[PDB]
């Protein structure tokens, strides 16, 4: 009875959102405000804001009541 | 997140007929209570709807001039609270003048816009005694508003999905050379969509995408390829067809919206004042 | 009302809790903002390791919240000298805590009040994150946060240095502290002041350099400390295996971006390694 990791499977009812670590490589971060050094010191990156914006954009897009 | 939110599960309805049924039920229940308690004194459901539209406009104007400046999320949350409350309640039982202020108060608390009661009531255009009286009324109605919302306080607005779609368009849709030119008009359409029942009928992402595509069409720019390839809707034809139908229905909702008229609003306000003073 | 007040559970800062029937009921500015925050966040979350809000109601400004009845909490287990905390028990507690945190962070919410007394245990050994009075959504660039969150003993160095914008690190660091408390049975960094808290953090883990924390000097309340060398982790945790040491090191990285997230922690070798976590029914009952 050993533990194996399993990702959370929550249905979003919308288009796939790119992974957080891939946002910079895919070019999304070129269109979001850069995190200030003070922001980065506390652990806040522009990737977080971009990822949340994309997730909210795609959440429930294909859902009908 | 919207996809497992209380708004999606309990406050996104199947059709305008369901909303009309709920409002008619509320009006009928209040009429029955008044009949069993103690005529042209009663407001008709369409008259209630006209009054609700007028007082939602008043809530918008109240939030526009509010100091300190309200974030747009707070305003959207307050408007959602107003709509949801009057889905199941009659303006003859609870005056929308107090209810809209209570909605703004609760939205300020919920969306973490920290303001104190004195500065909240200083924004009301009244003498001091009026401000304290309004504050007491808001305090009395806060719990009732929370109860009538079924304790579902988190509201998902189309503003963040709109920004996310703008990011995605700037990243993956180079045909639209500068998506920022779509902003202003799209925002305009968003506001118009906010005046209808679409917020009770469609997801925030659908509303934001509809506003963006309406702005693009108004500018003579065609963007079906964004849906087809970028959003991968070529792998599911029925998904794309349903999304297009949803957008068309939302645009039709915007088209058939009729703003309240000043003379009718004055007559209905006199009727509502009479109904409240008679109770 | 429908619920009958069975027993008096305890008092609290913002409310009074009673066991009822088996649930727990928690009783000019209007309705208290802490209760509103708890209601608004718990209505939108549904996970086995997050306390469930079954009902809410009240009168005037007074409101009652109905939660699942929780038999005990992790602080009671830690302070119970009669209870022996095996590696399997610690792994099980850590696993449940991290699963709950992974869900919460996936929904863009920071708990900001993690500590053993806020991790409740039910009769069946299921651990649940509770006390969401400080919890707040994150990820919005145009929202300002406060650095005076998390109990001082569990507060991250970035918060102690006054960071106004932060992410999951403020929870993960606290998680590390909790793990340390599970291994030593005493608070890891019991500072009596913010300065003393930072001093203890640096005397234990070493004063961080710009190599380990690239923008550390930019924080509004940053002050310079002496260059402590720090104690090696295996000195502090003698019985901890190498995988557990790796997890502890990941949780206590000074750079909040490099600090491991809940998902990364869950994927670490320590959780998949032998022995497996204890089942909930076999967890120590105080
Ligand atoms: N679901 C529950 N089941 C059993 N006991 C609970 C439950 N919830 C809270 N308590 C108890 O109530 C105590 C008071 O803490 P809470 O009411 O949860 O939070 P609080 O109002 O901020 O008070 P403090 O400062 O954290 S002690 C807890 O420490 C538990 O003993
Ligand atoms: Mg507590």
């Amino acid at each position: 009875a050993l533990y194996e990791y399993q990702p959370l499977q929550i249905e979003t009812y919308g288009p796939h959102v790119p992974e957080l670590e891939m946002l910079g490589r895919l070019g999304y971060l070129n269109h979001v405000r850069a995190a200030s050094p003070q922001d980065l010191a506390g652990g806040y990156t522009s990737s977080l804001a971009c990822h949340r914006a994309l997730q909210d954009a795609f959440s429930g897009l294909f859902w009908q009541p | 997140m919207y996809h497992n939110s209380s708004q999606k599960r309990h406050w996104t309805f199947s059709s305008e007929e369901q909303l009309a049924r709920l409002r008619a039920d509320a009006n009928r229940k209040f009429r029955c209570k008044a009949v069993a308690n103690g005529d042209p004194v009663f407001l008709e459901p369409h008259e209630e709807m006209t009054l609700c539209k007028y007082y939602e406009k008043r809530l918008l104007e109240f939030c526009s001039v509010f100091k300190p400046a309200m974030p747009r999320s707070v305003v959207g949350t307050a408007c959602m609270y107003f709509k949801r409350f009057y889905l199941n309640n009659s303006v003859m039982e609870y005056h929308p003048r107090i209810i809209m202020l209570t909605c703004a108060f609760l939205a300020c608390k919920v969306d973490e816009f920290n303001v104190s009661s004195p500065q909240f009531v200083g924004n009301l255009r009244e003498s001091p005694l009026g401000q304290e009286k309004a504050l007491e009324q808001i305090l009395e109605y806060e719990l009732l508003l929370i109860q009538q919302l079924n304790f579902h306080l988190i509201v998902h607005n189309p503003y963040r999905p709109f920004e996310g779609f703008l990011i995605d368009l700037k990243t993956r849709y180079p045909i639209l050379e500068n998506p920022e030119i779509l902003r202003k008009t799209a925002d305009d359409f968003l506001n118009r969509i906010a005046l209808t029942d679409a917020y009770l009928l469609y997801t925030p992402s659908q509303i934001a995408l509809t506003a963006i595509l309406s702005s693009a069409s108004r500018a003579g720019i065609t963007m079906e390829s964004y849906l087809s390839e970028s959003l991968m809707l070529k792998e599911n034809r029925t998904c794309l067809s349903q999304l297009l139908d949803i957008m068309k229905s939302m645009r039709n909702l915007v088209k058939k919206y009729e703003p309240p008229r000043s003379e009718e609003v004055a007559v209905l306000k006199q009727k509502l004042e009479r109904c409240h003073s008679a109770e | 009302k429908r619920y009958e007040k069975l027993d008096f559970l305890g008092e609290g800062q913002f409310a009074t809790v009673y066991k009822a029937r088996i649930v727990a009921i928690k009783k000019k500015d209007g309705i208290n903002r802490t209760a509103l925050r708890e209601i608004k966040l718990l209505q939108e979350l549904s996970h086995p390791n997050i306390i469930g809000l079954l009902d809410a109601f009240g009168h005037k400004s007074n409101i009652s919240l109905v939660f699942d009845f929780m038999e005990t909490d992790l602080e009671v287990i830690i302070k119970d000298n009669s209870l022996v905390l095996t590696p399997s028990h610690i792994k099980a507690y850590m696993l449940m805590t991290l699963q709950g945190l992974e869900y919460l962070h996936q929904h863009w919410i920071l708990h900001r009040d993690l500590k053993p007394n806020n991790l409740l245990l039910d009769e069946n050994g299921v651990l649940k994150l509770a006390d969401f009075g400080l919890a707040k959504s994150f990820g919005s660039p145009n929202r300002a946060y406060t650095h005076q969150v998390v109990t001082r003993w569990y507060r991250a160095p970035e918060l102690l240095f006054g960071a106004r914008m932060y992410g999951v690190g403020v929870d993960m660091w606290a998680v590390g502290c909790i793990l340390a408390e599970l291994l030593l049975r005493v608070p890891f960094l019991p500072g009596d002041s913010d300065l003393d808290q930072l001093t203890r953090i640096f005397e234990t883990l070493g004063t961080p350099t710009e190599e380990q924390w690239p923008d550390m000097c930019s924080l509004p309340d940053y002050v310079t400390f002496k260059s402590f060398p720090g104690i090696p982790l295996h000195h502090i945790f003698s019985a901890a295996g190498d995988d557990l040491l790796d997890l502890i090191q990941g949780l206590f990285l000074f750079n909040p971006c490099a600090r491991i997230t809940a998902t990364q922690a869950l994927k670490m070798k320590y959780f998949s390694n032998r022995p497996g976590p204890t089942p909930g029914c076999q967890l120590p009952r105080p």
